[PDB]
């Protein structure tokens, strides 16, 4: 379970701000799309609108901070749950080909606000890459994400 | 280790659930 502590609220605000690039306190479909596109995805307007509709209690077409937190309360689970690890793999695997490359990892990490140095990227890939193909598949990813 | 800690940071602020 997550708590509404000052520290946690600040973390959620950081996430909200990633989307709310104009700082107007609302996340639009345009803003959702810009972030997803930065991760190699190209969702339809329908897909973007559906995400808003999940928590758009006032029906104004955008997500405000309370609605965003309602989404987090509904969706968020343990960091090592099966569904969070599969969803994390899909995000890092920009092209959906079943392997996370160094280029993908670097791109996704910086566009989500946690830029890695090339040394941090190479280190993560090297250590997670058990089969030696230079990339990280789902099974390797699970191992990396669960190993303590 | 450090890259993994950063991934955990992204998870705990909900960015995997959003993306
Ligand atoms: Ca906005
Ligand atoms: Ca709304
Ligand atoms: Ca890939
Ligand atoms: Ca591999
Ligand atoms: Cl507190
Ligand atoms: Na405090």
């Amino acid at each position: 379970a997550y708590q509404l502590t000052e520290e946690q609220i600040a973390e959620f605000k950081e996430a909200f701000s990633l989307f709310d690039k104009d700082g107007d306190g609302t996340i639009t479909t345009k803003e959702l799309g810009t972030v997803m596109r930065s991760l190699g995805q190209n969702p339809t307007e329908a897909e973007l609108q559906d995400m808003i509709n999940e928590v758009d209690a006032d029906g104004n077409g955008t997500i405000d901070f309370p609605e965003f937190l309602t989404m987090m309360a509904r969706k968020m689970k343990d960091t090592d749950s099966e569904e969070e690890i599969r969803e994390a793999f899909r995000v890092f695997d920009k092209d959906g080909n079943g392997y996370i490359s160094a280029a993908e990892l670097r791109h996704v990490m910086t566009n989500l606000g946690e830029k890695l140095t090339d040394e941090e990227v190479d280190e993560m890939i090297r250590e997670a890459d058990i089969d030696g193909d230079g990339q990280v598949n789902y099974e390797e990813f699970v191992q990396m994400m669960t190993a303590k | 280790n450090k890259a993994l800690k950063k991934i955990r940071k992204l998870q705990k602020r909900g960015l995997i659930q959003m993306t």
